[PDB]
RNA sequence: GACUCGGUGAAAUCAUAGUACCUGUGAAGAUGCAGGUUACCCGCGACAGGACGGAAAGACCCCGUGGAGCUUUACUGUAGCC
RNA sequence: GACAAUGGUAGGAGAGCGUUCUAAGGGCGUUGAAGCAUGAUCGUAAGGACAUGUGGAGCGCUUAGAAGUGAGAAUGCCGGUG
RNA sequence: GAGGGUAGCGGAGAAAUUCCAAUCGAACCUGGAGAUAGCUGGUUCUCUCCGAAAUAGCUUUAGGGCUAGCCUCAAGUGAUGA
RNA sequence: GAGCUGUAAGUAAGCUUUGAUCCAGAGAUUUCCGAAUGGGGAAACCCAGCAUGAGUUAUGUCAUGUUAUCGAUAUGUGAAUACAUAGCAUAUCAGAAGGCACACCCGGAGAACUGAAACAUCUUAGUACCCGGAGGAAGAGAAAGAAAAUUCGAUUCCCUUAGUAGCGGCGAGCGAAACGGGAAGAGCCCAAACCAACAAGCUUGCUUGUUGGGGUUGUAGGACACUCUAUACGGAGUUACAAAGGACGACAUUAGACGAAUCAUCUGGAAAGAUGAAUCAAAGAAGGUAAUAAUCCUGUAGUCGAAAAUGUUGUCUCUCUUGAGUGGAUCCUGAGUACGACGGAGCACGUGAAAUUCCGUCGGAAUCUGGGAGGACCAUCUCCUAAGGCUAAAUACUCUCUAGUGACCGAUAGUGAACCAGUACCGUGAGGGAAAGGUGAAAAGCACCCCGGAAGGGGAGUGAAAUAGAACCUGAAACCGUGUGCUUACAAGUAGUCAGAGCCCGUUAAUGGGUGAUGGCGUGCCUUUUGUAGAAUGAACCGGCGAGUUACGAUUUGAUGCAAGGUU
C-alpha cells in the first residue's frame, strides 16, 4: 500500500501466459557425467540411482557445461548440440 | 406447505439480480393447479403441477 | 541387546539404576548415567547400528 | 483396622512411646484408638452440667492407630500382623513368631 | 435553620503541602519564580475576590474517507402495481 | 604504560539484575524454612548478604531450560483506609 | 376500577419526534462480538555505546500513509570524505 | 467382620458376632406436577363420567381401575343420493408425542458490523442466529469414474501436489484437482425381458393386474436355446449381501482377598530428621501418621477372587442357498427421463470461450449400428454404461464413566461457584449476577476466682505455643493512638539539598547514629507539546490485579550437521 498513490503492481501491466503443455527437463552437464567409469552405459535409471538426477521432470537433457573426460554410451531424452558433439568426440555414443 | 400432490414439486429459493449484480432473495414457485384426481379410489381436489399434468399422465376425475 | 525381562525386573527398584536396550539408547539416559554396563552382544549391536 | 478392641498394644510414637496398654475403644472412621493410661487429657468439667460435681477430669484421648503396635504373644515384642486361612476362617498371625494373636 | 450543650453522624473533593501582598517574569492573567513589601503560634462566627474553584473527557466551532434520523428530478436497488 | 572517548528525546545496538517453574549436581532446615520487621552492610546500577525479633515447615545455591517475569499514573478493576 | 387487545423493519398518537416499565430520530435482553476506532489514554527492571526528524515527492491527502532524506547494527570497498 | 442409627455436635431411645452399619448385583415400593393424556387450570391444584368395591337405613363420603389427541389396522353402521362415499361408533397397538450433550452429522432458511484504507460487484460467509431430521457416528460409496501408460479400478480420511493452476471492480481477496505417498478396505440387491399360478376384461383372442420364479451388466450382461454340475455335497449368514432362535464354553465389567522388610540414641510437645547399626525389594508409585518414613498405617509390585446382572466373543446348533460354459435369430437393460431455452444456484471458477451439476418454467431424445464423458464445439480415438436401492472400516465429537498425566492455577488465581452458587442480590420479564477457604497434633474448645446487667476483661488452668480462644496459621501498607530524645510561638516554606553550631545517643566500628539554631541553592511526577511550575491532562492514600503473546507461513542474522548435495 502506498497511501493512495496508485500502487506499483497496478500502474504496471500484466504480461504473458502459462503453457498448459510446458515441458521442463532434468539437466545433466558433461562435468557431472565425468563420474561414470569409461565404457559405462549412462541411462536415466543409472543417473537417478547414482544421484546425479533427483527429479526426472519431463526427461533427461544433457548439456555441455564443463569438459567430458570419459568415453560413455549416453541414453537420454534430449541432447544439446554441444553435449552430443562432446560425447561423440570423446569416443562415446549418444542415443535419444 | 404447498407442493405438487403427485411429484412433490415445490418452491425453491435464489436471487433476483440487478444489472449492477445486486442480489435480493426470491422464490421460484411451482406452477401448481387445483385439480380433481383419484386419490385412494375417491375424487379429491389436490394441487398438481402443470408438468405433472402434462401428456395426460394424471387422471382427472 | 534386547528386552531382558529378569534384568529389568531385578534392576527396576534400585534408585539410580536404569535399564535399556541397544535400540532404546538415548542421550538423556546415557548422559544422566555415571557408568554404562553393556553386555557384549548389546555392544556389538550398538556398534553395528551407529 | 489391624488393631482391635481388647488387644494389648505397645505405643511406638508419641509422648507415651514405650507404654503398653489395652485397647478399650476404636474409631474406624478416624483411624484412631483409645489405649488405657495413654494420651491422658485434662478437660475442664463444669459442675453446673448434668453432673453436679465438676473440675478437671483426666481421661484417655484417642491416638492414631499407626502409633500402636501389637505385642508378640510369645516374645512380647512389637510385631506386624499377617492373615492365614484356617478351615476357611481368617486368623491374625504375628509376623515375628507366626503364632495366632487371639 | 444557623449559634451553644448532650446523642448520633454523612458528602462531593483531594499530587505532597509549613498555602501573604505588590510590581514584574513566564505557555503572553502566579500561594509556590524575581525584587521588594508585609506578617508572633492555635481556634470560633461570618463574606465570597482568587485558587483560570467542584460538578459533566464542550452540546458552540472544526476535524474523522465516525454514526444515526430525515429529503430528493444523487446512485444502485427493491415491496408493490401496470 | 600511554592517550582518546563517554549531555541526550524518538529510535537502533550491547551487557546485565531480579521473579515463578523444570532438569541435573551439590546443600540448608523444629539446635527453627519461607514470609514479615529493624539495623550504622556490600556491589558501577537493577540489586546481594549478615545480625536480631517475629514466624512455625519448608527453602537456597550452581549450570542449563522455560515463561501468566518486574507498575506510579490507563476519569484503570477490586479491597481497605483517610 | 376490574378483566383484556395492539410489540420494535413494530405498535399507539385531538400530532409534541409524542408514549411503549424513572433518558425513544427508533424499547429491553442475549448473541454475531474482542464490530470497527488512520482518534485519546495507558504500556511495568538497570546500566553501557550511538543517536534523529518535524523535509521532498505522491496520496478522497492534509494531526494518516508510502518511497526518498536524516538515526542505528553488521559485512564489504579502501582514501574514493572534510 | 465390630461396631452402628448421614451432614451433625447433643440428648434420648435403640440396633449389632443368631453377623448391624457399610460395599456390589438383582428385585419391591416409588406421593404430586411436568409431553401430562378424563375435563379444566394462574405447574405441583380444582371438577367429572363409567365399572367394581367399602361404608350408611339412605343420601352425602371413600377405594381401585379406566376414560386425551393423532396414526395404523379391524368390525358395525352409514348423509345429501340409488349403489356407496363423507361421516359416525366400537376394539387393538411397548405406534407417535416430550426431553437433551450450549459437542459432532445431514438438510431448510439465512444476516450484519467488518475488509475493500469511502462504496454498490466482491468480502465478512453459506459464518452467526432460527428451524427440521437424526446416528452413535452421520454423510459418501461399488464408475454413464480418473486419465492418456506397461494405465488405474467403490467410498471416506491423512500427507503432498501448492498458496501452484486458476477465479477476481484481475481490486481487496478467493483458491483447487488429478498424479505420487499413506490409514482402512467389501461388496451387493432390484426394475425389465422371460416363465408358472391366480383374478378382471368374459373373443370364453389374449390384454391387464397380483403373487412366486428368473435376472443384474461394459471383457457388454441377461432373457432365450443348448451342454455340464447339486438338491445342501459344498457354500453363506443376522455389519450390507434373507431372517429368528437355542445349548455350552471362554474372557471382561460391576464388590473384594493375600501381599516383603527397623531397631536404638540425640534434639524435641511429637521423629519419619540427625547419629549408629540392620533389613526387604518383581514392592524406592502415592497418601497418611504429633517435623522430612521402602521396612508404622493405607497402599505399591505380584498373585488370587464372583451368588447375581451386563457386555464381547468361540464352537456346536439353527437358518438360507446350486454352480459353470457355448450360440449369436429375436427380446430386455430405469422417459416427461437425458437434453435444450429462459431465470437462478452450485462447482476454487464472479457468465465467462464455461465443460462438469442442481432448482423453477416451458419444450423434449436415442435404444447396443444405442447412450454418457475426456472444460465451448466437431471429428477420431480412449474410458465409461445415467435417469432404482443397500453397504462395515479407516474420519468427527464428548454431557458421561473408569484409570491416569501436566517445566497448568493455588483463594483478586484457578470454574461465575474450593465455602449450602447459578445461591444472595437486581429486574415485570427475557436476563444479569456476587462476596465468602486456614484454631490445634489432639477439642485437650479456658473447671474455679474476681470487676460487670451483659459485652468485655484480669487471673487460674489446657496446650509446645492462647502473644493459636472461634472468619482463631502468617499478619505488610494506608490509617488511628499512647509515651518520649532533639526541636519549634518575628516567621514567607514543591519541603529537599549542600554548609553548620548546640543537644541526645553509641553501630554490620565505619574518616558512627538521632535531632537541627542559622547560611547558600532550589516552581512535584506523568502525559502531551514549538514551549507546561503551569491556571493543559491524570492520580485522595495504601495494597493486590492490570498491556508486543502464541500458532502457522515469509525473510534476515547467529549456531550446528552434512555438502553437489541437503532433507524427509
Ligand atoms: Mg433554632
Ligand atoms: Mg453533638
Ligand atoms: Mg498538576
Ligand atoms: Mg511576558
Ligand atoms: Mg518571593
Ligand atoms: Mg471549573
Ligand atoms: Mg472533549
Ligand atoms: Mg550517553
Ligand atoms: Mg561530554
Ligand atoms: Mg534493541
Ligand atoms: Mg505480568
Ligand atoms: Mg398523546
Ligand atoms: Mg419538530
Ligand atoms: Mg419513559
Ligand atoms: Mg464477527
Ligand atoms: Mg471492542
Ligand atoms: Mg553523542
Ligand atoms: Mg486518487
Ligand atoms: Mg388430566
Ligand atoms: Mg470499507
Ligand atoms: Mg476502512
Ligand atoms: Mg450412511
Ligand atoms: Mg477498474
Ligand atoms: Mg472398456
Ligand atoms: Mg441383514
Ligand atoms: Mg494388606
Ligand atoms: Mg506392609
Ligand atoms: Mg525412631
Ligand atoms: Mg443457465
Ligand atoms: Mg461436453
Ligand atoms: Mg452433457
Ligand atoms: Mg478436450
Ligand atoms: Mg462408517
Ligand atoms: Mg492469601
Ligand atoms: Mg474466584
Ligand atoms: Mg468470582
Ligand atoms: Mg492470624
Ligand atoms: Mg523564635
Ligand atoms: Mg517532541
Ligand atoms: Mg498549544
Ligand atoms: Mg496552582
Ligand atoms: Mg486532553
Ligand atoms: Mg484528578
Ligand atoms: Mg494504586
Amino acid at each position: 500500500f502506498e497511501g493512495g498513490q496508485l500502487p506499483l503492481f497496478r500502474r504496471l501491466p500484466k504480461r504473458g501466459f502459462t503453457n498448459i503443455n510446458r515441458k521442463e527437463y532434468a539437466i545433466v552437464n558433461l562435468d557431472q557425467l565425468n563420474k561414470f567409469e569409461d565404457g559405462t552405459e549412462v541411462t536415466p535409471a543409472l543417473l537417478v540411482e547414482s544421484g546425479v538426477v533427483k527429479n526426472e521432470k519431463s526427461g533427461i537433457k544433457i548439456l555441455g557445461n564443463g569438459s567430458l573426460d570419459k568415453k560413455l554410451t549416453v541414453k537420454a531424452h534430449k541432447f544439446s548440440a554441444s553435449a552430443a558433439e562432446a560425447i561423440d568426440a570423446k569416443g562415446g555414443a549418444h542415443e535419444v | 406447505g404447498k407442493q405438487c400432490f403427485v411429484t412433490g414439486r415445490k418452491a425453491s429459493t435464489g436471487n433476483r439480480r440487478s444489472h449492477a449484480l445486486n442480489s435480493t432473495k426470491r422464490r421460484w414457485n411451482a406452477n401448481l393447479q387445483k385439480v380433481r384426481i383419484l386419490v385412494d379410489g375417491k375424487p379429491k381436489k389436490v394441487w398438481v403441477s402443470a408438468r405433472a399434468l402434462k401428456s395426460g399422465k394424471v387422471t382427472r376425475v | 541387546e534386547n528386552e531382558d525381562v529378569n534384568v529389568e525386573l531385578s534392576a527396576r527398584n534400585i534408585p539410580g539404576v536404569q535399564v535399556t536396550t541397544a535400540q532404546g539408547l538415548n542421550v538423556l539416559d546415557i548422559t544422566n548415567a555415571d557408568s554404562l554396563v553393556i553386555t557384549e552382544a548389546a555392544a556389538k549391536k550398538v556398534e553395528e547400528v551407529l | 483396622m489391624h488393631i482391635k478392641k481388647g488387644d494389648n498394644v505397645k505405643v511406638i510414637a508419641g509422648k507415651d512411646k514405650g507404654k503398653e496398654g489395652k485397647v478399650i475403644a476404636t474409631l474406624p472412621k478416624k483411624d484412631r484408638v483409645v489405649v488405657e493410661g495413654v494420651n491422658i487429657m485434662k478437660k475442664h468439667q463444669k459442675p453446673t452440667q448434668l453432673n453436679p460435681e465438676g473440675g478437671i477430669l483426666e481421661t484417655e484421648a484417642a491416638i492414631h492407630v499407626s502409633n500402636v503396635q501389637l505385642l508378640d504373644p510369645k516374645t512380647n515384642e512389637p510385631t506386624r500382623v499377617g492373615y492365614k486361612f484356617v478351615d476357611g476362617k481368617k486368623v491374625r498371625i504375628a509376623k515375628k513368631s507366626g503364632e495366632e494373636i487371639k
